[PDB]
Parts: C-alpha cells; sequence; structure tokens
C-alpha cells in the first residue's frame, strides 16, 4: 500500500502483434486496471477521438508515460490514477480538445501522439491520427515515420502535471460556492483561467502560464488553493484491491466479486483480514499513500481529483 | 545549464551500477543516456521516463529524481564497459548539453593470453633501402602488455613503437610494435625476435632473413 | 536501411575552411530536425548545434564555442546536411556525427547516427603511404601501411569478398609524427597458391588507393 512503487500495478506492459486489434469492453475491475497498466485507454481515446490506428504503450506500458515536469511525486506510487486513468474507469471525462482550448508552453511536445493536462473547468486531450505527431509547439500534427508501426511507445504520450483522482465524497452546491469565494480571496488579481470567468474584471492582460495547486469537487469547475493542508488516509475497501489469476492475467468479473464479498479466495494479510481468505484467485492492496482529504477555506473535503500542475490565466488590467 | 557526471566507476561482473547525472533542467525534462564503446558511434540506450529503444535489454533502466537522472545497469558484462553519457536540453530549449561522461569499469573480467604473430621485411620493401619488422599482439586481457625485440639475443633498443592497447569487437585487446632497421641489420644478424610479456608471462616469436 | 553517412572530412590548416555534409535515406529527411555532435580526441561528447524541420521554422542553433565560425544548413531536396567551418582551430579537431530523434522523437533523444567523419586542423601535410605485401593448419598474411597522415586509412581483402579472419590493427603514431597500420587476414596455410588475395589500401585524404596482392615468396 504505502511503499512507492516502480512498476504496474497488475499487469506487464503489452507486446501487442496487431495494430488492427480490437479493444474489448472488460466489465471487471481489475481487467480494467489491467488495461490502464498497458495505456490500452489512452490508446482506445486515440483510435476514438483522432482516427489513430493501433496502440501507444508497446512495450512500455503505462509506467513509461512522460510527465511535465518531469519531477513528478504521484507517479511513484503505481495505483494513483491520473485523469486518463479516472477517464477509463468512468469518474471522469477527458474531452477532445477544441480549437480554443489553449495548450500551455513549458512540455517537450514535440513527437507526442497524445497529450492532456486538467484545465479549469474539466480535463482535456490532445491527439494526432497515424502515421504524424506534434509539432514543436504542440498546435498542429506533422507527418512522422518514426510512428508507421502503429504500435508506439509509451514516450509518445505526454501526461501534464502532479494528479491524483479517485473516488469522492460529493459536497452540495453551497459548499462549493463558499470553497469558490475562498478561492477568489486568494488569488484576487485573476480575471479568467483556461477562458473561463473567475473574478469579475473589466482590463485583462492576455493569457500568462499559470502554476497552482487545486482541487475538483464535482460542479462547475474546479477551486485553486495557495494556503491549504492535504492529508492521506489509508482505506482498505474493495478499490484497494486488485486481483490476479496467476498464469493468466488479472481475475475476470465474477472471480473478482466472489473473492471480494465471499471470503473464499487467496491474497495479502490486509485482504484476508477485511474480506477473508481460504489454483485460486489471490487479491492484494495496490500501492498509494491512500486517499486525499483536503483542508482549505476552514472546510474539509474528499476530492474527485487533486493536484500542482499549469494552467492559462488572465490577470487584471489596472 | 550544467549536467554533472561522476569520471568513473566501476562494477563487479554480474553486479549493479547506478551511474547519476545531475542539472537544473531535469527537474522539469528527462535525460537522456549514451553508451559509447571506443572507436565506436554513441548508441542511445534510455530516453524519457524509462524507456528503451529495440534492441536495448532491459538490464537498462532508467529514473530521476529532483534534478538528477540516473542510468542503471543490472548484471552487469564486459560488453557493457564503455563511456557513458547523459544530455538534456538547456533551459531556454535552444541547446542540447551533454554531461562529461563517465567511464564504467567492469571488475572480474577472464584473463587471457596474447596470441602473437611476426612478420619480416617484406622483400618489396627490401628494393627500398628499408625493413620495418611487425610484430602483432591480439587477444590479450587486460590491456597491459611490455614489448622487448631481440637482434639474435641482443636489446634492440632503437626504431621501435608500440601503440597503446585497444579494446577488439570481443572485448580483449591488441597492440601491435614496429621496429624499423637499414637492410643492412636486418641480415647483418640471423635471428630477430619480438618478445611479448603480459601479466609476468612471455610468448615470443622469431623471424630470419632465410 | 535507415542510415546516416557523413562525408568532407579530412585535413584543414589552422584559420581555415571545411564543409562537412550528412547524406540521410530511408526516411522523409525534410520531416528530421538535424544535429551535428563532435567529439574531440580523448575528450567528452559535445553539441555543436542543429537546424530544425521547415515545419517547426527551420532555424538554428549553435553551442557558444562555435557561434559565428560555424553554419548549419539543409538541401531536403537532395536530403543533405551541411556543417559549414570557418576560422578553424586546432580544438576543433573532432570526430563529427550528424544525428537525429528518428525513432525516439524529441529534440534531445538521437537514436540515429552517423559513423562520424574525422577533421584534423593542423599545420603538417597530408602524406599518402606506401604499403607492402607480407607473406605467410592456419596461415597469416597481410598487408603492412606504412607512414601516413592523417587517418583514417580503410583497408579491404579482395575487394571485400575476404570478409572472414580478418584482424586490421589500429595505427601506430610514430614519433616521426605519422601513422602506420597492419592488417592481417588468417587463411589456410592450404589454399596457399590456388587463391589469390588482394589488398585493397585507401586513403582519402591523399588520394592514393592501391590494390596489393598476396603470394608466399
Ligand atoms: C471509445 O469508444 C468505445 C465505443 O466505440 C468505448 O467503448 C464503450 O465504452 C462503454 C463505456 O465503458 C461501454 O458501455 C457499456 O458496456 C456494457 C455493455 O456491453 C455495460 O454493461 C456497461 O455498463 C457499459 O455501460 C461499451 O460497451 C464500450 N463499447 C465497446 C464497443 O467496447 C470506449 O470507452 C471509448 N473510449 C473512451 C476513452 O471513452
Ligand atoms: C487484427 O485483428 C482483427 C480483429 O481482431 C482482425 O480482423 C478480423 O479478421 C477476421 C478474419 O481475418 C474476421 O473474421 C473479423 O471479422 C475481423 N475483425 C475486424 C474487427 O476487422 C485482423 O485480421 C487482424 N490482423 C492480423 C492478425 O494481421
Amino acid at each position: 500500500d504505502g511503499i512507492q512503487d516502480s512498476g504496474p500495478i497488475i499487469c506487464a506492459g503489452p507486446i501487442h502483434s496487431n495494430k488492427s486489434a480490437d479493444i474489448p469492453h472488460l466489465l471487471g475491475y481489475s481487467e480494467k486496471i489491467c488495461q490502464i497498466d498497458r495505456l490500452i485507454h489512452v490508446s482506445s481515446w486515440l483510435r476514438n477521438h483522432s482516427q489513430f490506428q493501433g496502440y501507444v504503450g508497446q512495450r512500455g506500458g503505462r509506467s513509461q508515460v512522460s510527465y511535465y515536469p518531469a519531477e513528478n511525486s504521484y507517479s511513484r506510487w503505481s495505483g494513483l490514477l491520473s485523469p486518463c486513468d479516472a477517464d477509463w474507469l468512468g469518474m471522469l471525462v477527458v474531452k477532445k480538445a477544441k480549437g480554443s482550448d489553449m495548450i500551455v508552453p513549458g512540455p517537450s511536445y514535440k513527437g507526442k501522439v497524445f497529450f492532456e493536462r486538467p484545465t479549469f473547468d474539466g480535463y482535456v486531450g490532445w491527439g494526432c491520427g497515424s502515421g504524424k505527431s506534434r509539432t514543436e509547439s504542440g498546435e498542429l500534427c506533422s507527418s512522422d515515420s518514426g510512428t508507421s508501426s502503429g504500435l508506439l511507445p509509451s514516450d509518445r504520450v505526454l501526461w501534464i502535471g502532479d494528479v491524483a483522482c479517485q473516488p469522492m465524497t460529493p459536497i452540495p452546491e453551497e459548499t462549493f460556492l463558499e470553497l469558490k469565494s475562498f478561492s477568489q480571496s486568494e488569488f484576487p488579481d485573476i480575471c479568467k483561467i483556461d477562458g473561463i470567468v473567475f473574478n469579475q474584471c473589466e482590463g485583462e492582460s492576455l493569457p500568462q502560464p499559470f502554476d497552482v495547486a487545486w482541487m475538483d469537487v464535482g460542479h462547475s469547475h474546479k477551486i485553486i488553493m495557495r494556503e491549504h493542508k492535504t492529508k492521506w488516509v489509508q482505506e482498505s475497501s474493495s478499490k484497494d484491491f486488485v486481483c490476479y489469476k496467476e498464469g493468466t492475467g488479472p481475475c475476470s468479473e465474477s472471480e473478482e466479486k466472489t473473492c471480494k464479498t465471499s471470503g473464499s479466495c487467496r491474497g495479502d494479510m490486509q485482504f484476508c483480514k477485511v474480506a477473508g481468505c481460504e489454483a485460486k484467485c489471490r487479491c492484494s492492496l495496490v500501492h498509494k499513500p491512500g486517499e486525499v482529504v483536503v483542508s482549505y477555506g476552514g472546510m474539509r473535503v474528499r476530492p474527485k481529483c487533486y493536484g500542482f500542475s499549469r494552467m492559462m490565466a488572465t490577470l487584471e488590467v489596472n | 545549464s550544467e549536467l554533472t557526471q561522476d569520471p568513473a566507476v566501476s562494477v563487479a561482473l554480474g553486479q549493479t551500477v547506478r551511474i547519476t547525472c545531475q542539472g537544473d533542467s531535469l527537474r522539469s525534462y528527462y535525460a537522456s543516456w549514451y553508451q559509447q564503446k571506443p572507436g565506436q558511434a554513441p548508441v542511445l540506450v534510455i530516453y524519457g521516463k524509462n524507456n528503451r529503444p529495440s534492441g536495448i535489454p532491459d538490464r537498462f533502466s532508467g529514473s530521476s529524481s529532483g534534478n538528477t537522472a540516473s542510468l542503471t545497469i543490472t548484471g552487469a558484462q564486459a560488453e557493457d564497459e564503455a563511456d557513458y553519457y547523459c544530455n538534456s536540453r538547456d533551459s531556454s530549449g535552444n541547446h542540447v548539453v551533454f554531461g562529461g561522461g563517465t567511464k564504467l569499469t567492469v571488475l572480474g573480467q577472464p584473463k587471457a593470453a596474447p596470441s602473437v604473430t611476426l612478420f619480416p621485411p617484406s622483400s618489396e620493401e627490401l628494393q627500398a633501402n628499408k625493413a620495418t619488422l611487425v610484430c602483432l599482439i591480439s587477444d590479450f586481457y587486460p590491456g597491459a602488455v611490455t614489448v622487448a625485440w631481440k637482434a639474435d639475443s641482443s636489446p634492440v633498443k632503437a626504431g621501435v613503437e608500440t601503440t597503446t592497447p585497444s579494446k577488439q569487437s570481443n572485448n580483449k585487446y591488441a597492440a601491435s610494435s614496429y621496429l624499423s632497421l637499414t637492410p643492412e641489420q636486418w641480415k647483418s644478424h640471423r635471428s630477430y625476435s619480438c618478445q611479448v610479456t603480459h601479466e609476468g608471462s612471455t610468448v615470443e616469436k622469431t623471424v630470419a632473413p632465410t | 536501411e535507415v542510415q546516416l553517412v557523413e562525408s568532407g572530412g579530412g585535413l584543414v590548416k589552422p584559420g581555415g575552411s571545411l564543409r562537412l555534409s550528412c547524406a540521410a535515406s530511408g526516411f522523409t529527411f525534410s520531416n528530421a530536425w538535424m544535429s551535428w555532435v563532435r567529439q574531440a580526441p580523448g575528450k567528452g561528447l559535445e553539441w555543436v548545434g542543429r537546424i530544425k524541420s521547415k515545419t517547426d521554422g527551420g532555424t538554428t542553433d549553435y553551442a557558444a564555442p562555435v557561434k559565428g565560425r560555424f553554419t548549419i544548413s539543409r538541401d531536403d531536396s537532395k536530403n543533405t546536411l551541411y556543417l559549414q567551418m570557418n576560422s578553424l582551430k586546432t580544438e576543433d579537431t573532432a570526430v563529427y556525427y550528424c544525428t537525429t530523434d528518428f525513432i525516439s522523437a524529441g529534440p534531445w533523444y538521437f537514436d540515429l547516427w552517423g559513423r562520424g567523419t574525422l577533421v584534423t586542423v593542423s599545420s603538417a601535410s597530408t602524406k599518402g603511404p606506401s604499403v607492402f605485401p607480407l607473406a605467410p593448419g592456419t596461415a597469416a598474411l597481410g598487408c603492412l601501411v606504412k607512414d601516413y597522415f592523417p587517418e583514417p586509412v580503410t583497408v579491404s581483402w579482395n575487394s571485400g569478398a575476404l570478409t572472414s579472419g580478418v584482424h586490421t590493427f589500429p595505427a601506430v603514431l610514430q614519433s616521426s609524427g605519422l601513422y602506420s597500420l597492419s592488417s592481417v587476414v588468417t587463411v589456410p596455410s592450404s589454399s596457399l597458391g590456388t587463391q589469390t588475395y588482394i589488398c585493397n589500401v585507401n586513403h582519402k585524404p591523399s588520394n592514393t588507393k592501391v590494390d596489393k596482392r598476396v603470394e608466399p615468396k
């Protein structure tokens, strides 16, 4: 659980053979986590939204994805979910970029086939079609011979920001409004973030890069924070365990449901304590510091996503 | 801004070594790592977050932490003996910066005695009033030899030039020594020999005007 | 089949000029950022500069030690990268490599390298070598390539048919300042006179080419 992990949650990186292979829909939790390990979710996203053929993450899988900045805390725990991961699990949507979605400076974009960043009001992904990759500015997809196989290394995927996503405790609208107000009081000179009204202004400068801590608590936009405290609570509920049928791969949905509800399977010490125990299927803890709980503005919430990442902001003009 | 590496590091055959690169760019951007063997072009082995080019075994691996990037080699082999360079972009993104390099020594390699070959003054070269003795030394380890030359059995100390041992494709060493003589002293003696000592043991070969 | 080949290396006088080129093949040269990387004898790798693809502005960047004297350019129609070197100093003596990011896309992930071309900045003159035959279960024969400058000398056997048993040794730097190397091919003592072996010596700095034949004497 708490120990930092250098590797997949459950599944070793994919060795695909057929760029035209189907991406099956899998119902089981561990089946989905295996796909997350293999970057099959980012491959699916690229096929749906960019008319890309094949896969990203060939041989490398999720733990060889690129981050901006390279110094990244939450990737040291394989079990902490990124926005693309949370999207695959149905907790949020990484949307297709529109031209008005601002591409932040700083990442090294040249050659990427996919990148995403949190935005003030969501999560946006940028893709490229077959045989293409991003220019240095990230603005266009140009022709690239190195992508011909359609079985691309994980370095072709870029995730922007230090981000952890998790099941949240939903809050009332009135709690969100109070959090938003405290946020406005901490950044009173900020007008728009990623094109979204943050404070009312008359004049404002052009958008400039903006590095900020933030949390996603549902509702219409993120809460950006300067003074705030975070704490990690270790939890041991069923999302905290994955199940492997060793030899075959991840356990099936029905096998996993049985282990987690009926105490008739194998697992690590914590899984036997909470779920019960007796080849077979075995379930063990994923690696993370826990669930993040945020104190801000006199309140305390369990958000959907928390992190530090780069957005675009406009400042008020006198 | 600059990437700092240690100039040298050793590892025992089969053991794990970790080569570290340090620089302010590495907080934002990844390093890449290059293996260069003498007489060869650099080969890329790690880039980004622990990505391997095709044909690079996963015994090479990459990590970063803070303002440092590290290359780790498990199960060190003799074929891993090389110079290892890190690189990255500078702050502006307008340049590429290489680290100074780290020379990796792999200890515990098997000792091998030198196969020696001796050629006489070529007959075409004797038409040109010159004579050179060509003593080749190959397939030895470690790469340190002493060479001595003999006019019959007398120490020949003038006109001899030996190379510094160089590493072959088979991770053993090669060297040459050349004794140059006027065709008088080639024929003024019935016996010439190039005598090669490697780790206290001397291999010898001889040629004659016959 | 994807490859980069540098050429133009040689001997140049201090203060002189020299153009290197790099010929690319097997890929769309126009899509590639192209970099030059040099290595002076016994020292570390040093980035010289790059030219971006037109897609990314086709702009150039140079390391500080070569700014102003070195100019990089590209001709996409002939698949070629150029390095124009002016006001050459002796510490510009290096092997020069062109390189690009082909599969590992990214501005500093150099996975594709040429073999490099040696540039020697020196006041000395080119000298072409004397080539001499070396005559013999097994058999040892070769050529000895004597008194040349600068490096390198490329040696082949039977126009490149005799490819195994070949051991071209590294050259000796004589106190004269000239180089000498021997190349030896192991053959059986056994087709001694039935088969001809000719060693092809090539010294591009001195435009010398010498094919010399082996026999037992
Ligand atoms: C890319 O497009 C895919 C469809 O073209 C989409 O796959 C679809 O995903 C949904 C949501 O996970 C699945 O929905 C339902 O699947 C079963 C029925 O078989 C239900 O039991 C579930 O509750 C769920 O509602 C679809 O089955 C699935 N379709 C196919 C053909 O696999 C991908 O999710 C898209 N990619 C991204 C990143 O969104
Ligand atoms: C790659 O995989 C796809 C699907 O898994 C293969 O396409 C199938 O081909 C078979 C017969 O060749 C058909 O019966 C299916 O209807 C096809 N499915 C789809 C979705 O097209 C394809 O042949 C594979 N290519 C290989 C193995 O080279």
